[PDB]
């Protein structure tokens, strides 16, 4: 869950890769996309509640 | 007659200079890491909630 510790976007795994004196990471986030403008409210009201 | 006094500056002056850059080096190498944890905190802490 530590933002961009596993690259950017919201982590969901990694593999690892052997180099000549060092490891490659890949990493598997999600990233969101194609968003819409609403309206919201922080509370409804009903029955005086 | 003046070799062997220039000699004798060139070697210190060579050391004091080779001092000063080892003595950069440890103090960078220290920088680098709380350059390093600055750059943690803010991805943690101010992109995110920690
Ligand atoms: C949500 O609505 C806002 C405001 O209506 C949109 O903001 C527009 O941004 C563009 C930038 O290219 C401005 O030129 C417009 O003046 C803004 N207002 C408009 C178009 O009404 C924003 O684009 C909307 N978001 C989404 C995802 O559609």
């Amino acid at each position: 869950k530590r933002v961009d510790f596993c690259g950017k976007g919201y982590h969901l795994m990694s593999f690892p890769q052997s180099a000549p004196h060092g490891v490659v990471f890949l990493h598997v986030t999600y990233v969101p996309a194609q968003e819409k403008n609403f309206t919201t409210a922080p509370a409804i009201c009903h029955d005086g509640k | 007659e003046a070799e062997v006094q220039i000699d004798r500056l060139i070697t210190g002056r060579l050391q004091s200079l080779q001092t000063y850059v080892t003595q950069q080096l440890i103090r960078a190498a220290e920088i680098r890491a709380s350059a390093n944890l600055a750059a943690t905190k803010m991805s943690e802490c101010v992109l995110g909630q920690s």
